[PDB]
């Protein structure tokens, strides 16, 4: 797996691949790690593929059931400190490692990080899963302060083609999102249209 | 290991065990009756581990003692072995098991005498002869040889020692006395002890 | 027992509910009026499937009988996953009629104003009882309730004989609805359900507008 | 191997108009002849007959738990059982004790009460139904006797032809075993009759 | 926890004439991967009370708003009483002595800093309810990489300025990231007086 | 005039006309305490009690009526105070769990529906009475801006310029409409909020009392703050001039 | 006082005799287990209500019948079956039990709704139950009454209590409890020996 | 002793289900609900009891799910325990079926609720009724309505509260000439309804309304200005 | 174990094989291992034997009680989301491996169940012991939106290729095609494999086998 968020003025842009190993087989080759937590609030799933898709539902519960009540878009910071508060309870029994980014009217866009353990922190960008280690050179070095949304989407879609070469447990096409005040938008690369770096 | 044995004739159903109750590897007591009287005309020869034999046998002569109470007559030796075994049966899946080893022994006026058999898993078979113990290896092949179904109940005491002998030359623990007694249509009698 | 007959006056302001067992089928007849024509009368059902081959109405309090249609749907599956075949008819009012008498036993709570007619189909013979609001229930040839049962149970015995096929038990059901119908009954006003060898199914409006015609 | 603790070895075959079940007669522990009288196959009806191999202190806690559960069913039901139920009975008896079994593996066989067609079933351990139209076996001895009945077994045999062919099956199946055997015995289930034979067999 | 994910390391602390100033590094290690290098593992608890932790990361926002809540909770019903930095001390002991008695451990360490009632203070937690207090603490290796710079200074001088433990404790952050492969250049010292806390900003070593 | 019959002893029973007595009952308490009010600004919110004073023994800050019930959002309640102090300890374990859970100060709608179903919730059982409290609630913030709710004992909550419980709220309404308090700054309206308390205090039945006043609001950065020495004195000069 | 169910002990075996009572006629006859109620092998039951508290009252006496079963794997003796449930009743209808166990031969009891059973003879429970425990105690041979002749004494005694001018030869429910060959029968007479009883009353007592 | 608590008449009848339902008209306001061939409308009465009121909080129109609306009539404290029920039990269908809840199985679920206060003694039945609209996947719009009792009725148009029976029969009437409503002019027909009865009509600030439609099928309570529009041409 | 599915413009088409095991020798020659849901959703099944059987019934059961409740044909992503918070409670201590598949007002849709929990939704999934060798005919010839017949012809050579080349597969071919309109239960759809002619005869006698003791016991009718 690997999943990718990075914040731009405006709104947040995400990724991740689209294999999903059972140890070295390819069960299944064009998933779609990117699930809608709310309207404009996506996480990033990595690691276990039954933990992170119970703990994304019942966010999508407890944020949705928030969300009606308060009559408001709800914030991205509350999103993921429902994930907080579901990986910190439940780290003897889980194996999830979730990015959540999203967009809110109060800050904007946002991107936070809750890895296995459960600690949330606002980063400027965050990656994550068994192939994030491939590109942290990568991503320390070309992240501009200000880069717009086109920018940020092939900043995020050079970096996980970057890990999908490498490594073995991802792979298969990029899924991109790019979340702001007008909407998600979604594109998914396959083929030659996925960067190639000789 | 300590040692039981029953012979079941046409209308008696003698039992015999040991008088020795072991730590390591010196014994403490000489004289250790291991046989529990239910009724006036069954028994419940128990061992196994130290501690589970006296508060499982204890459980059933009590609990069948009580069937007597409220009903003036006692159970049959077969209803008895039943109950024994459901017990020891649905506590095996339990976090306190038993690791008893049985041979219950009763006669009934009307379906006759009866010995039976059950493991530590309560696996109850009704056998015409029975043995329990590392001693039940040399001294069932005794009663394999010399046991007939209509067997006298002087020539089953003289078929009972030949097996007890077995356990004097043969055998490595010291098995010295043994307590018989016998369960004809009278009750249960007590025969002498067999002692070398 | 004051509540229990306080009930069964609830049943008997209900609206009529006919159910009559046939040869080869039982029909489950009933009124479903409407006090407005603001009432989607397609919204809501009264005769109400169980399983694939059991269907009960009911005549008195309308939510009282939801409580007793979800369970008694609950009762057959619990069947169906423990036995792995469709329940008979007689093991499921026993099981209906042992809820229905739990709530006149605890305190604080008010019995059912609800009697059912529960039909269904068991061996290639059918059945037709009926569990009132005390926890009783009776195997019926014929019978009815709500409002003018008294008329609709000596109305039923003047035209039952037990020959009849489960096409002309649908009209002696209609015919018994319309004693006691005040007004002109369309596709809508009534709601039928018979239960056959095939199973268990409520009929469609329009496959009743053909039994109006007679 | 806890299966293997006390042996057993218990077989049922389907016949034309009958069926047919078998077992042996060793009571065993881990290699120790005890009796040879021991029960493994119950009456469950009228011609519907189970045979319970495996942890033999599981052969009589089912058996016992089996027959609590159908005395129940025949008299609040009114009727005998079909053996398709019977089958899920036992199915619903074993998975409910999942998370830790009870060490036994039924087969079944009887007819169906009002068809008189023959039913023959067997379970795992956990309660998985197995309907075969040829033969089921269960037991120690499970390998030995598969081979003797996709020999044996022809369809649409006589009842005295059936009789044969079960027992032929047993004999020589629990004669490659050394913890099964001391006496088989064999039901055949007829519309009309039940005939219950023991036969001579090796005694180790 | 029951294994540590995200992992700080060593909080130094020393008390002096009026305050106490403990630091740490803004680093946290998933397993040495300097994965996360701009987090604060430094809590401002009350106007009297600062707190720092190694171990776990994720453990250590679990008692920042435990703690967290529990201050603001006191301050609510206005009724003057505070907690002092030995009723942190204390409640934080018996928060961890209980967590390794369902054998669920917090997998930190913490370094309870105050000055209250004319006093500094400084107290040790560790992931057992271990418990003390001293005129110099140090968690992790620096329990072994700065602990003998702060004992050897507070035999010679056992009373220091707030600028003299404040270069000692910068001379002991140098030797951790010289000679600690868990440590990291930016940190920060807070510092606790008869004002308050105050955190510093990412300091770096030289 | 009296009714005989049972329809007023438990508040799960209506009457024959569709009242809840029990509930309207539990609204006379509050209806004969003494005043507490409460005006909304456009840069905070403002309460002010008339805390009567009993005995001269009890002293200065006996009984308070102004609660904090998180660290944004204040609390002005009347009736009897035993029981708004059990919906002060709700509405402070409200707010404690938001935080435990969502992570961020809890909104003041929000707030005041979690302990408005709180306070529905007794008026429904034959086990226990309606409380006999209403209060306010007012907070600040950058996100929410200004907001002052109100909750009755039936468990209404509605959101409001100005409030004012207690036996004085119909003559308190009438002054704080003669504000025009949308366009009045902070500090101007604890002036107002003090002077319509001493204009509402009827000093002939009633024998003694002190005041109390809290802001929230955006000169001390939305947090709920009783007004200290100084300007509590000042709007009680300006109040006892007026 | 519902139904009209009569126990008659004998020498070689025990009978109910409960009269099947149709209120209206559109209830359906039904072909199950309509007035006497099996309980195990070797016991019956019969009782004074309706047949849904009746269901409840059988249905538990089952469980102790066969919660006995699996645990002694014997049939259970017919007093304490009968004792078990009248331990339930002590903490609403009332009953006859017959039965045969090995220890007291043919046995025959009465619930009392109280909780309150006896061993009788022949007595009856429900509806004219006081016009019939007279009437038997009139003409019972309290030891030396046959099968045969207890089952005349069964049709003679509900001739004399329920209905008009047939004895009700369908809807009239002896069943008997006999020991043949080892094993216990219980036989609901069919419909045509059951009219012949009324064929060899009606000649015998016009004769 | 029957009259206090929810056990029946010697009739048959209960009692505190009927008193309940007289709780409705103490709220003095009224709300009606109608369904078009494409849309669903809900019109309210908006009283301002006070000056001091933030009108923003007054309301009685509830988004329940996203696509879910509501309307609440009758006493407001239980309205908002009845609407928490609603947005609970509309969010809980989402997460163990994976759809979003029908207006025919969020009714059921709302009134069998209410069934359970109609049995129990020891509880009273809620004094407020729920009209939920909204637009089914393969049935179109659905306007249905819960009430005290427990009844989940559909409805072509429906009303509640203190002019409930007198709106009813201006909706009866014209639901039988033609066929009640079309397109989204159906907001003409519910305003009028709830202005011939209670015979004011005054301002266009006095009512709310919310809609769902088939080419919108999210509920949208319509503000001040876009309601003045329809208020215009009537 | 082969069971597989497949997507083909008008519904789902699923395929298992017949071969039962227990341990490495073949218990039952006709097993059926696609399973009923409701009227429009059926459910192949793998993994352990019993925790598919008693799990799909109780999937079943409670999707008829939604299904008589809600009046209407359920959905299928009502069964994955049954099947998926329910395995998942379990944390994978029943082993369900299942390919859930049909069609309801949405259209048609497949799934993939996983005993942890985990499911995903494909155009073509396979899962048991053969089902690596599955996937080399649904990775070589699947294009999307077939028709019928085409892809009956690709199921079936997907558990061909789990029978000629799984030892745990085997003995016939299970299918099921579901459509908005129709449902095929094709119970013997193919059988590759058949048992060979016995060339001997070798039939038992009556009168081979001594009998110690034989007891008759007559039944009525």
């Amino acid at each position: 797996t690997t999943i990718m968020a990075v914040q731009f003025d405006g709104g947040v842009v995400l990724g991740a691949d689209s294999r999903t190993t059972t140890g070295s087989y390819i069960a299944n080759r064009v998933t779609d790690k990117l699930t809608p937590i709310h309207d404009r609030i996506f996480c990033c799933r990595s690691g276990s593929a039954a933990d992170t898709q119970a703990v994304a539902d019942a966010v999508t519960y407890q944020l949705g059931f928030h969300s009606i009540e308060l009559n408001e878009p709800p914030l991205v910071h509350t999103a993921a400190s429902l994930f907080k508060e579901m990986c910190y309870r439940y780290r003897e029994d889980l194996m999830a490692g979730i990015i959540i980014a999203g967009w809110d009217p109060q800050e904007g866009g946002q991107v936070y990080s809750v890895p296995m353990g459960g600690m949330m922190v606002r980063q400027s960008f965050a990656i994550g899963g068994s192939g994030s280690s491939y590109i942290y050179g990568y991503v320390d070095a070309t992240y501009r302060e200000g880069m717009t949304k086109e920018e940020c989407l092939q900043f995020t879609a050079n970096a996980l083609a970057l890990a999908m070469e490498r490594d073995g447990s991802s792979g298969g096409v990029i899924r991109l999102a790019a979340i702001a005040e007008s909407g998600v938008e979604r594109q998914v690369l396959l083929g030659d249209q996925i960067p190639k770096f000789a | 290991m300590e040692y039981l044995i029953g012979i079941q004739g046409p209308d008696y159903v003698l039992v015999a065990s040991d008088r020795v109750a072991a730590s390591n590897i010196v014994q403490m007591k000489d004289d250790h009756d291991k046989m529990f009287k239910m009724s006036e005309k069954i028994l419940l020869l128990c061992v196994g581990e130290a501690g589970d034999t006296v508060q499982f046998a204890e459980y059933i002569q009590k609990n069948v003692q009580l069937y007597k109470m409220r009903n003036g007559y006692e159970l049959s030796p077969t209803a008895a072995a039943n109950f024994t075994r459901r017990n020891l049966a649905d506590c095996l899946r339990s976090r306190t098991p038993y690791h008893v080893n049985l041979l219950l022994a009763g006669y009934d006026e009307h379906e006759g005498p009866a010995l039976y058999y059950m493991d530590y898993l309560a696996a109850l078979a009704k056998a015409p002869f029975a043995a329990h113990g590392y001693g039940a290896f040399l001294t069932l092949s005794i009663l394999d040889r010399y046991y007939t179904p209509t067997i006298s109940r002087e020539r089953a005491v003289e078929l009972l020692r030949k097996c007890l002998e077995e356990l004097q030359k043969r055998f490595i623990l010291n098995l010295p006395t043994f307590s018989v007694r016998i369960i004809d249509k009278n009750g249960i009698h007590d025969l002498d002890n067999i002692s070398f | 027992l004051v509540q229990i007959e306080y009930a069964l006056a609830a049943v008997a302001g209900g609206a009529p509910s006919v159910g009559i067992k046939a040869a080869n089928g039982v029909v489950l007849a009933t009124e479903k009026k409407q006090k407005s024509i603001l009432y989607d009368e397609r919204s809501v059902h009264k005769v109400e499937p169980i399983t694939k081959h059991i269907g009960l109405v009911y005549s008195g309090m309308g939510p009282d009988y939801r409580v007793l249609v979800h369970r008694a749907r609950k009762l057959a599956q619990q069947y169906y996953l423990v036995y792995q075949e469709p329940i008979p008819t007689a093991q499921l009012v026993q099981r209906v009629a042992s809820v229905m008498q739990e709530y006149t036993q605890s305190g604080g709570v008010r019995p059912f104003g609800v009697s059912l007619l529960i039909c269904g189909w068991n061996e290639g013979r059918p059945y037709l009882f009926q569990s009132d609001p005390s926890g009783a229930y009776f195997a019926w040839k014929a019978t009815a309730m709500g409002k003018n049962y008294v008329n609709g149970k000596t109305f039923l015995e003047k035209r039952y004989n037990e020959d009849l096929e489960l096409e002309d038990a649908i009209h002696t059901a209609i015919l018994t609805l319309k004693e006691s119908f005040e007004g002109q009954m369309t596709e809508d006003n009534i709601e039928v359900g018979i239960c056959n060898e095939a199973g268990f199914r409520r009929l469609t409006p329009t496959e009743v507008k053909d039994y109006l015609a007679a | 191997s806890i299966m293997s603790y006390n042996g057993g070895a218990v077989m049922a075959m389907k016949g034309k108009n009958c069926v047919a079940i078998a077992a042996d007669r060793r009571f065993g522990i881990q290699a120790q002849m005890v009796t040879t009288d021991f029960q493994k196959i119950f009456p469950m009806g009228d011609r519907l007959y189970i045979g319970l191999a495996g942890l033999a202190t599981d052969v009589q806690t089912v058996a016992q738990r089996l027959k609590f559960r159908l005395n129940l069913y025949e008299l609040k039901e009114g009727r005998q059982i079909k053996p398709y139920t019977l089958m899920s009975m036992v199915a619903n008896l074993l998975y409910e004790k999942r998370f830790g079994p009870y060490y036994t593996e039924p087969v079944i066989a009887g007819l169906d009460p009002k068809t008189f067609k023959p039913f023959i079933c067997s379970l795992d351990l956990i309660g998985c139904p197995m309907v075969t139209d040829d033969f089921v076996v269960s037991g120690t001895c499970a390998e030995q006797m598969y081979g003797m009945c996709e020999s044996l077994w022809e369809p649409n045999m006589d009842p005295d032809h059936l009789f044969e062919t079960i027992s032929q099956a047993m004999l020589n199946a629990v004669d490659r075993d050394a913890v099964s055997g001391m006496g088989v015995i064999v039901h055949i289930i007829e519309k009309d009759k039940i005939t219950t034979r023991t036969l001579k067999a090796r005694m180790d | 926890t029951q294994n540590p994910m995200v992992t700080g390391t060593s909080v130094l602390g020393v008390k002096f004439e009026g305050g106490v100033v403990i630091a740490a590094d803004m680093l946290g290690s998933y397993g040495s991967l300097a994965r996360f290098r701009n987090i604060s593992r430094i809590m401002r608890v009350n106007n009297s009370t600062m707190l720092g932790a190694s171990g776990d990361y994720a453990d250590f926002q679990y008692l920042k708003q435990v703690l967290g809540q529990m201050v603001i909770d006191e301050e609510l019903l206005g009724d003057g009483h505070s907690y002092s930095p030995r009723a942190i001390h204390s409640w934080l002991t018996r928060a961890m002595y209980s967590r390794r008695s369902k054998m669920n451990p917090l997998w930190n360490t913490m370094v309870i800093g105050g000055y209250a009632d004319g006093e500094s203070f400084l107290g040790y937690v560790d992931m057992l309810g271990v418990a003390y207090e001293a005129p110099s603490l140090a968690t992790g290796y620096g329990a072994y990489l700065a602990q003998p710079l702060l004992r050897e200074v507070l035999e010679k001088q056992p009373v220091l300025s707030q600028t003299e433990a404040r270069d000692l404790v910068e001379r002991c952050m140098r030797v951790l990231y010289y000679r600690d492969a868990r440590s990291y250049n930016r940190f920060q010292i807070a510092t606790v007086t008869e004002k308050g806390v105050e955190i510093e900003g990412p300091l770096s070593t030289e | 005039s009296s009714i005989g019959t049972g329809y007023d002893l438990s508040a799960s029973t209506f009457s024959p006309d569709g009242r809840v007595f029990q509930v309207e009952y539990a609204m006379k308490a509050v209806e004969n305490s003494s005043t507490a009010i409460g005006i909304r600004c456009k840069d905070g919110v403002v309460f002010g009690v008339e805390k009567l004073v009993l005995s001269k023994l009890y002293e200065e800050g006996s009984n308070k009526r102004l609660f904090n019930v998180d660290r944004h959002v204040g609390m002005a309640v009347a009736g009897l105070l035993a029981d708004a102090r059990s919906l002060a300890d709700i509405a402070r374990e409200e707010a404690s769990n938001f935080r435990s859970n969502f992570g961020y100060n809890i909104p003041l709608k929000h707030l005041a529906d979690r302990v408005a179903m709180y306070v529905h919730a007794y008026t429904l059982y034959s086990a226990v009475r309606p409380f006999g409290c209403s209060f306010m609630l007012g907070s600040y913030s950058v996100n929410d801006g200004a907001q002052l709710y109100m909750i009755d004992p039936s468990g209404v909550s509605y959101g409001y310029w100005g409030c004012a419980i207690g036996k004085a709220r119909q003559a308190a309404k009438t002054e704080i409409e003669k504000l025009q308090m949308k366009e009045m700054t902070c500090r101007d309206i604890v002036k107002e909020v003090a002077k319509i308390i001493y204009i509402v205090h009827d000093e002939v039945k009633d024998k003694a009392f002190e005041l109390e006043l809290s802001w929230v609001g955006e000169l001390t950065n939305g947090r709920h703050e009783i007004v200290p020495k100084d300007i509590r004195e000042e709007a009680e000069k300006y109040a006892k001039e007026s | 006082h519902a139904g009209t169910c009569l126990g008659i002990l004998a020498n070689d075996g025990v009978l109910l005799a409960a009269e099947r009572r149709n209120i209206h006629k559109l209830l359906d006859e039904v072909f199950f287990s309509e007035k006497i109620y099996k309980l195990n092998e070797d016991m019956a039951c019969s009782v004074a209500g309706i047949t849904s508290d009746a269901n409840v009252l059988t249905n538990e006496l089952r469980l102790i019948a066969q919660r006995y079963l699996l645990q002694y794997q014997e049939p259970i003796p017919c007093e304490q079956l009968v004792t078990a449930l009248c331990d339930i009743k002590q903490a609403g209808v009332s009953l006859l039990y017959i039965g045969w166990d090995k220890h007291y031969g043919f046995q025959l009891y009465q619930s009392d709704p109280s909780g309150n059973y006896g061993g009788w003879k022949a007595t009856c429970i429900g509806n004219n139950s006081a016009a019939a425990v007279s009437m038997l105690k009139q003409d019972y041979k309290e030891g030396e009454m046959t099968l045969k002749s207890a089952l005349a004494l069964a049709i003679k005694v509900l001739n004399k209590t329920m209905d008009v001018s047939k004895l009700s030869a369908e809807k009239v429910e002896i069943a008997t409890l006999t020991r043949e060959n080892g094993k216990t029968v219980i036989r609901v007479l069919k419909q045509k020996e059951v009219e012949q009883l009324i064929k060899k009353h009606e000649e015998e007592e016009a004769k | 002793f029957d009259r206090h608590i929810t056990i029946f008449s010697p009739e048959g009848r209960l009692y505190q289900v009927e008193y309940a339902f007289k709780a409705i008209n103490q709220g003095g306001l009224t709300s009606v609900a109608v369904r078009g061939k494409d849309c669903a409308v809900i019109v309210t009465q908006k009283k301002v009891p006070d000056k001091l009121l933030d009108s923003s909080t007054v309301t009685h129109l509830f988004k329940i799910t996203e696509n879910i609306g509501c309307v609440m009539t009758g006493m407001t404290a239980d309205s908002r325990s009845q609407v928490q029920r609603a947005r609970y039990e509309a969010a809980n269908w989402k997460y163990k079926y994976g759809y979003e809840i029908p207006v025919d199985m969020l009714c059921k679920r709302i009134a069998d609720i209410s069934q359970v206060y109609t049995q129990n003694a020891e509880m009273r039945p809620l004094g407020c009724c729920m009209i939920l609209i909204g637009i089914d996947e393969e049935q179109g719009p659905q306007v249905y309505k819960c009430d005290p009792a427990g009844y989940y009725c559909g409805f072509k148009a429906t009303a509640a509260g203190v002019k409930q029976t007198e709106s009813t029969s201006f909706l009866e009437k014209k639901v039988k000439k033609k066929f009640d409503w079309t397109f989204e002019q159906t907001v003409e027909t519910a305003i009028t309804c709830l202005s011939t009865v209670l015979s004011i009509d005054f301002k266009p600030s006095e009512i709310e309304v919310g809609v769902v439609t088939v080419e919108n099928p999210k509920f949208r309570i319509l503000t001040e200005a876009e309601i003045d529009a329809h208020l215009v041409a009537l | 174990t082969t069971i597989a599915g497949v997507v083909y413009k008008d519904g789902i088409v699923l395929g298992a094989d017949t071969r039962a095991t227990e341990g490495m020798v073949v218990a039952d020659k006709n097993c059926s291992k696609i399973h009923f849901i409701s009227p429009n959703i059926y459910c192949c099944g793998a993994g352990t034997a019993a925790d598919t059987d008693m799990t799909t019934q109780l999937i079943s059961s409670n999707l008829e009680l939604h299904s008589l409740s809600t009046g209407r044909l359920p959905r299928v992503v009502t069964a994955n989301r049954m099947l998926k918070q329910m395995l998942f409670r379990y944390q994978g201590y029943i082993g369900a491996a299942l390919v859930l598949g049909g069609v309801d007002v949405t259209g048609p849709h497949l799934y993939s169940i996983y005993p942890h929990g985990s499911t995903d939704k494909l155009p073509y999934v396979t899962m048991g012991s053969g089902s690596l060798a599955a996937m080399a005919v649904f990775e070589d010839k699947f294009r999307p939106d077939m028709e019928e017949e085409e892809a009956k012809n690709l199921v079936s050579e997907a558990i061909a290729a789990g029978i000629f080349n799984d030892l745990g597969s085997g003995s016939n071919i299970d299918l099921c095609v579901i459509s908005k309109n129709k449902l095929d239960f094709l119970r013997p759809y193919t059988v590759p494999n058949k048992k060979g002619t016995r060339l001997g005869r070798y039939r038992c006698e009556k009168g081979t086998t001594a009998v110690l003791t034989e007891k008759i016991t007559p039944l009525e009718i």
